[PDB]
């Protein structure tokens, strides 16, 4: 006679692998958005929850973040190194441009860069 | 910490220990109540998304399980100002004025007792000047009271009694109710002896 | 170099900033505190429970601010 | 006359006249001893007269 | 639907004064918090007056009446239709206060949770009397 | 400055019958004649569905408040209204009478009465679209649902197995093609056969009550017709939806053509609400035929009883009834009505222009352009195979058009031109 | 008070208004006094239970009140 | 360049604005939550609820800006 | 150009300033929609959606600022 | 070194603005306070001690500030 | 040097900042015991204290500011 005294309150949820089935995720959540296409249907659908889906995006977040600054350290220079070679000739070519122009007193100071609009 | 002082050569050996003790369990908690919640912790702390973009909520949650840690680490401060506020009392405590003018029948020759010593401040010196250094003494010692029994507080209110009740609860509802209906059966049996009045 | 350390500098003075606000902020709370409390004093625990935990909250953005003052300040 | 349980559930949804020189908690219960004893006085002295 | 610039009913249980007045201009009396002022096209409202004085102007001078007085309590409402009206226990005239005649008697009092307010809502009101007699 | 009208008058010079389209056209008469004249306007309904973004609204890519709108709105302040249809039209003697029995007279009058839904027609069928819960659904909400209600947007997600019928009512009915669903249902149903959700011994018929899907333009139907095929849709003509059974899910047809009715088992069944003519258009002598208005083709105006016009879908036009071949239909009407109270002559007539999407996919469209002898434009059936062109009309039609009724109502902006 | 008076004190609005008059009785004409007067029997009802005389009309006989 | 970055450090300062706000904006919420509780102590659950929910979005903000000052700052 | 430069990276600081009032303007949102709950807790559901609408109007000015930031940064 | 020290003196004048910003939520408070206290006088010394309470929580700010100046001006 | 010397004038103008503070803070402080005088006139001395005393508070602060002023004016 256990069933005798189990409390029917407690049917207010359904729970399943940690998880309340009673969950309206058709008008809260990730899932509540209709007009999603079909990978992010098929990655609801594998899953059946925001919840789990967000757990382990979790890690495979910092294991993409940690990769791709890897190739960016190894790599990288593929892409970018003319962007720095030519900021280092330009660094170069605008220093040689100020001692030009600008004010040297008798020790080597630009004392005075508000003497014009070209010395700032 | 005093009937530990012949224990080794620090007498605050002991404590040194116990304020790591008590910040890397302290550190562990959050992350075995996450353990604990499993791969939803993410909804027990921020909810339910708003977004379809995995990526978007990626870094929202990020935010939250950051948060949930800040809650616990900036409460250190705490014990920084209480640890501060504590040095700057003894630093002038241990800083403070005594000389061979304070003593009875002082041997103390070579100090200051045979040598010409004016000053420059104000003068009734026992009326004006010695009373405000123990004004400031008592502004040291209530302002330090008052700090490290305050943070003391608020560090065990937020880290341990706040923290819990925002990420845990206890439900209202039962699942099993045998005991009301076996003491109403009970009472029935041992009514001729209640008659009685025991 | 020197520049942006006296940058580094000069934010770290930046910090005191939310210290004004959380001072106005309580204020504020306190204020609302006694208008309820003299509203309805009968319920006092309750009210009061809750200003703490707000207070809480307020100044745990304030020393937030300090944590981001001396990283910047040192990284 | 309706009892006071049902008078103060019904008195809540008072909207249309304001109520705030005395709060509605204190308000709701005055006026149900006005709508109360106002036709207990006119009862009595309908029944005297007669 | 609507009603007309506005009737106000002043009544009391042994004595009706006016059971529908249309040339007084404006009313004023004191409540717990304040004093309010009522007068024509004032919104719905419901009011509870202490034993406060009410005073009301009149356009054309009403016989019997001196247009100011002194209440042991009443209610207000302001009906929607453009409607107040005052139903107070009892009324009188400030010339018939006959003040000095307090505490003959009734200073007596009960330590208790309810005779503590009993005796501030008594102090209130004897501190009132003699204000509204000036 | 200006002064409100008043509504508690005799008669008028100008009176409106619709808000949807009648307060449209109102607001756009005043600002042309600067409130040189009184007009009065009397809806029956007191909130307008904006059926032309129902289908984003499944998706809920538009909310609730963007969709529901008030016809008060769409009126002006200086105009005034009441929610009171009218009991009888007398054209010999210029007046209306309402449902109170107040009569009214009038100098011009605007019909815009359009196609009322009449769910009667189909027994059983409001009380299964009011159920949150059985798998009954139609074109348009009732007026029961609060905002936590949102069992619109489950008819494409929840239909696991079963069969399933989208039902087109006979002709006139409202929503001719800005509520076909069955080009996104079949994409976003062609996803749950590969993963399992949709179970394989599912059946999705087209049940059309009519013989051709758009009736005014051949070539946007034989464009259906043609992809219907091409997607391996199946459908049934002259056939069309009798009775709802909520308890056994029996679904009772009739093809009208052999008089057969049937009974078949549903699971989640679709329907546009049918439309019904009201009587008091049919005693006044002003429709013809199935219903719809007697009025020119190019001026709009009335056969006969030349003071009356008449707009939206209640005009018998060999167009398709849509929202925007109502933004020519009103600038034509304040035009000529302009011109009957100054005695001079109509010069504008309406081309029969109309333009409404279709959503060839679940985030992909195509308009429907057509004119009068059903010629379309350069956008006429474009991109409708799918591409980056579609897509983006596709949000521009979604995102960015519930956020314009917006301003149609209060005035900010006018039609297209 | 009159709000307070009734929320930690189960004080009804007529019984404050007696309470308020009650000092101030003799002051008011003798029209005023001979209305405030309350004087009933009250009988749980059996041949001759009880028989309650309420005259007070102050205190906890009329108007009852948690305070009392 | 050595400019730019120490403007990118000072950005990184400016963020400790909303986190004074933030202090100020929640004595608010708490200072009316008292208020809204006295006047009307029997919904605790509802009233509460809804504090902490706004006090969500509120530090929402916050940390949202955080994250644009480490990204101005290394981007 | 390095100079208009600094100023890019400057006002994509300053689109942290509206972040600063919209934590402001949250609290005083919810604040009104606790203390407009506890007068009449009748109207939960209506109080409630009206403050979330009005709280995305809030957002839609935060993402057009930030929008306009990374604009202005790169144009 | 001097020149940022320039620059460090600076910040610790920064530290005046919660000096100033206290004194406002003092005005606030008090005033609170003293309207809360006529409505319900009965409470007087429950107000008055939550008073002078919530202003302990002002100067918490207050020294806080100072310490976190002269800190920065020699650390 | 000579400009530590500027700055350190500069700051001491920075301490006018919570003399306008204290300002609006008075007056707001006597804003509020006009009014709650108006709801309890019978207590009018009790409130009166209060709002000097509050005041005084607010002095403290101003003191306080101009002391440091002085003082990293002159250290
Ligand atoms: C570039 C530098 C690279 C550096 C190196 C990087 C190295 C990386 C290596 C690793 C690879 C990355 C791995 C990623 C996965 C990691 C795990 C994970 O995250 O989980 C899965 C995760 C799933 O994503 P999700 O968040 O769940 O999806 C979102 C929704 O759920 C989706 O909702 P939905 O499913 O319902 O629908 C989605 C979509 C509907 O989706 C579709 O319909 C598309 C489906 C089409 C399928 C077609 C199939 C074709 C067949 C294949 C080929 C056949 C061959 C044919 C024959 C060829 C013969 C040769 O609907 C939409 O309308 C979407 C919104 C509109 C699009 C917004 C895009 C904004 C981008 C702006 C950039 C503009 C650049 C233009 C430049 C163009 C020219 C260069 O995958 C990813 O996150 C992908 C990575 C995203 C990272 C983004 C970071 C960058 C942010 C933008 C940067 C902008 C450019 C800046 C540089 C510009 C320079 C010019
Ligand atoms: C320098 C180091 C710094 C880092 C320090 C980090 C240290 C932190 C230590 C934390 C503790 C780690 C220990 C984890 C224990 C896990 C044990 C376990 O496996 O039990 C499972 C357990 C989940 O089980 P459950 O929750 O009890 O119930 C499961 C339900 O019943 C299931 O219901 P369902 O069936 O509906 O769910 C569906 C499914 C959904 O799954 C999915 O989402 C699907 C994903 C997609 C899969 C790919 C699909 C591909 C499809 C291809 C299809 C192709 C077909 C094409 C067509 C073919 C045609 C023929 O869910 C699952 O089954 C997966 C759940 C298990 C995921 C495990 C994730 C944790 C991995 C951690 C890796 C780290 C290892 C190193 C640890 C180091 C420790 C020293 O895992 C967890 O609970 C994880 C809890 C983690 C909490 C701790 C978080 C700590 C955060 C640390 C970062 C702090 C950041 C802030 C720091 C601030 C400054 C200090
Ligand atoms: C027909 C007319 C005939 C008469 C006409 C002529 C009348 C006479 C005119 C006077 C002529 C000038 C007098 C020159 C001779 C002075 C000889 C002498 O022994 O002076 C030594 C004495 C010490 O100087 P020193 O030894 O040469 O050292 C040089 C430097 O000080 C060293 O520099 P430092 O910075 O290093 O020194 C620190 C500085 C520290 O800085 C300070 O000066 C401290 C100042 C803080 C207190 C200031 C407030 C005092 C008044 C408060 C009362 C206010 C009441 C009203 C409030 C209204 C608010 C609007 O000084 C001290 O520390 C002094 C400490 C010793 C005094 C403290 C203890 C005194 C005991 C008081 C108990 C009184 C109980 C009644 C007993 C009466 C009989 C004895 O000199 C003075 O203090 C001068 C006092 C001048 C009086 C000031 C006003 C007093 C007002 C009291 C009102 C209450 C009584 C009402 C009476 C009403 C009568 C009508
Ligand atoms: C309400 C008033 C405010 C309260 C004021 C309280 C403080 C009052 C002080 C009264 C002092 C009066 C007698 C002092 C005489 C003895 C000390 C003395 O003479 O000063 C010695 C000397 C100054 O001498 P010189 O500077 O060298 O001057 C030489 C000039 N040729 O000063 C001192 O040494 C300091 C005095 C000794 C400090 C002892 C500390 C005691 C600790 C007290 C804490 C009590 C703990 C309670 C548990
Ligand atoms: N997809 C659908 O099911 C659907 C349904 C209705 C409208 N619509 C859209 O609305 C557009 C224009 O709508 P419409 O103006 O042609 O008609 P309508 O649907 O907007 O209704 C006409 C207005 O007049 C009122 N009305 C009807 N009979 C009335 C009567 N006897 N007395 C008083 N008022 C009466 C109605 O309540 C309504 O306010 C259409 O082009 C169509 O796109 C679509």
């Amino acid at each position: 006679m256990w069933y005798k005294y189990f409390s029917k309150q407690s049917w207010n949820l359904r729970v399943w692998r940690k998880a309340n089935l009673k969950y309206n995720q058709d008008d809260f959540g990730m899932t509540q958005p209709k007009y999603i296409a079909r990978f992010g249907d098929f990655r609801f659908r594998l899953v059946r929850t925001e919840g789990a889906l967000r757990g382990c995006m979790f890690f495979v977040g910092f294991g993409c973040f940690s990769i791709i600054n890897y190739l960016y350290g190894r790599y990288g220079y593929i892409i970018n190194e003319s962007s720095q070679k030519r900021a280092a000739q330009d660094l170069l070519d605008n220093d040689m441009a100020a001692d030009k122009i600008l004010f040297k007193n008798r020790v080597g100071a630009p004392t005075r860069p508000l003497r014009s609009l070209d010395d700032m | 910490h005093g009937w530990t002082s012949m224990l080794s050569h620090a007498v605050l050996l002991l404590s040194c220990y116990s304020i790591i003790i008590m910040f890397l369990f302290i550190l562990g908690m959050p992350t075995l109540l996450l353990y604990d919640f499993g791969i939803f912790f993410l909804a027990y702390l921020k909810g339910a998304g708003k977004y379809i973009s995995s990526v978007a909520e990626m870094m929202f949650d990020y935010t939250a399980c950051l948060v949930f840690y800040i809650r616990i680490l900036a409460q250190w401060i705490r014990v920084v100002l209480m640890v501060v506020t504590f040095i700057s009392l003894s630093h002038y405590v241990s800083d403070f004025d005594i000389t061979n003018s304070a003593l009875i029948g002082s041997e103390n020759q070579s100090d200051s007792m045979n040598e010409l010593n004016t000053n420059f401040s104000m003068t009734y010196y026992i009326l004006t000047v010695l009373p405000g250094k123990f004004i400031y003494w008592i502004y040291e010692i209530l302002h330090t009271f008052f700090v490290v029994c305050s943070q003391f507080v608020a560090f065990f209110a937020i880290v341990f009694w706040l923290f819990l009740f925002l990420y845990t609860f206890f439900i209202i509802e039962k699942h099993e109710d045998f005991f009301s209906k076996k003491r109403e059966e009970r009472k029935k049996k041992l009514k001729e002896l209640w008659n009685l009045k025991n | 170099m020197l520049l942006v350390k006296a940058v580094k500098v000069l934010v770290m003075g930046g910090c005191m900033l939310p210290i004004a606000f959380g001072a106005l902020g309580t204020g504020v709370l306190f204020a609302g505190f006694n208008v309820a409390l003299s509203r309805n004093p009968e319920e006092t625990e309750s009210l009061f429970n809750n200003t703490l935990m707000g207070f809480a909250l307020i100044e745990t953005f304030i020393f937030m601010s300090i944590g981001l003052g001396f990283f910047v300040l040192f990284a | 006359l309706l009892p006071r349980a049902q008078f103060l559930n019904l008195f809540k949804y008072v909207t249309r006249h304001e109520a705030v020189e005395p709060e509605l908690e204190y308000s709701k219960n005055y006026f149900f001893e006005l709508y109360m004893a106002s036709s207990v006085y006119n009862a009595l002295l309908n029944s005297s007269a007669s | 639907t609507k009603k007309q610039k506005m009737e106000v009913t002043l009544r009391t249980p042994y004595k009706e004064y006016l059971a529908n007045f249309d040339g007084f201009s404006r009313i004023t009396a004191k409540t717990n918090e304040a004093s309010l002022v009522i007068q024509n096209k004032t919104p719905a409202s419901l009011y509870v007056l202490p034993p406060g004085p009410l005073k009301i102007r009149f356009t054309s001078e009403v016989k019997n009446v001196s247009g100011d007085f002194l209440h042991t309590g009443g209610w207000v409402i302001v009906h929607a239709d453009n409607t107040c009206e005052i139903n107070v226990m009892d009324l009188f005239d400030r010339k018939e206060v006959r003040a000095d005649q307090f505490e003959k008697g009734n200073i007596q009092d009960l330590d208790t949770l309810a005779g503590k307010y009993a005796a501030k809502s008594r102090k209130s009101t004897v501190r009132l009397f003699t204000k509204a007699t000036t | 400055k200006r002064k409100k009208t008043s509504g508690d008058l005799d008669n008028y010079d100008v009176l409106f019958v619709g808000a949807n389209l009648g307060g449209i056209c109102s607001n756009h008469f005043d600002k042309d004649t600067h409130g040189k004249y009184k007009c009065f306007v009397s809806f029956d309904q007191p909130i307008n569905q904006i059926y032309s973004v129902r289908i984003p609204y499944e998706q809920q890519r538009v909310r609730k408040s963007e969709y529901i709108h008030f016809s008060k709105k769409s009126i002006n302040q200086f105009t005034p209204s009441e929610m009171l249809a009218v009991k009888e039209i007398l054209p010999e003697q210029n007046a209306v009478v309402l449902s109170s029995g107040r009569r009214i007279g009038y100098n011009q009058l605007v019909l815009a009465t359009g196609l009322k839904h009449d769910f009667s027609q189909i027994k059983g069928f409001y009380e299964a679209l009011e159920h949150p819960e059985h798998p009954v659904y139609a074109n348009r909400d009732p007026e029961t649902w609060r905002s936590a209600q949102h069992k619109y947007s489950k008819y494409i997600s929840n239909f696991k197995s079963g069969d399933g019928y989208f039902c087109i009512p006979e002709y006139p009915y409202a929503g001719e093609v800005e509520c076909f669903n069955f080009f996104v249902s079949d994409e976003v149903w062609k996803w749950a056969q590969h993963h399992g959700a949709l179970s394989p011994k599912h059946t999705f018929t087209i049940v059309n009550a009519n013989e051709k899907f758009v009736h005014y333009c051949d070539s946007a139907d034989a464009f259906i017709k043609e992809r219907l095929e091409k997607r391996g849709i199946r459908v049934e003509y002259n056939t069309k939806l009798l009775e709802v059974h909520q308890d056994g899910q029996k679904a009772t047809f009739i093809n009208t053509k052999t008089g057969e009715k049937s009974v078949r088992d549903y699971n989640n069944l679709y329907s546009i609400v049918p439309s019904k003519r009201q009587e008091f258009l049919d005693k006044a002598g002003l429709t013809n035929g199935n219903g719809l208005l007697n009025v020119d083709h190019q001026t709009l105006q009335h056969k006969k009883y030349k003071n009356i016009f008449g707009l939206g879908d209640a005009a018998d036009l060999p167009t398709t009834k849509t929202f925007w071949a109502g933004w020519y239909q009103i600038a034509v009407v304040r035009n000529n009505v302009k011109r009957n109270l100054q005695g001079q002559t109509l010069n504008a007539h309406y081309d029969g222009f109309s333009k409404v999407p279709l959503f060839t996919g679940h985030q992909t469209l195509t308009y429907v352009a057509h004119s009068y002898g059903g010629v379309g434009n350069w956008q006429h059936l474009k991109h409708n195979n799918g591409g980056i062109l579609a897509w983006m009309r596709y949000r521009s039609w979604a995102k960015g058009m519930a956020k314009k009724f917006q301003d149609f109502y209060n005035g900010a902006r006018l039609g297209p031109p | 008070c009159i709000e307070f008076a009734f929320k930690k004190a189960g004080i009804p609005i007529v019984r404050n208004f007696l309470h308020s008059t009650e000092g101030v009785i003799y002051g008011l004409p003798q029209r005023v006094q001979r209305n405030l007067a309350i004087n009933y029997t009250v009988k749980q009802y059996k041949e001759g239970k009880a028989v309650s005389a309420k005259t007070i009309k102050t205190l906890q006989e009329a108007f009852p009140s948690k305070g009392d």
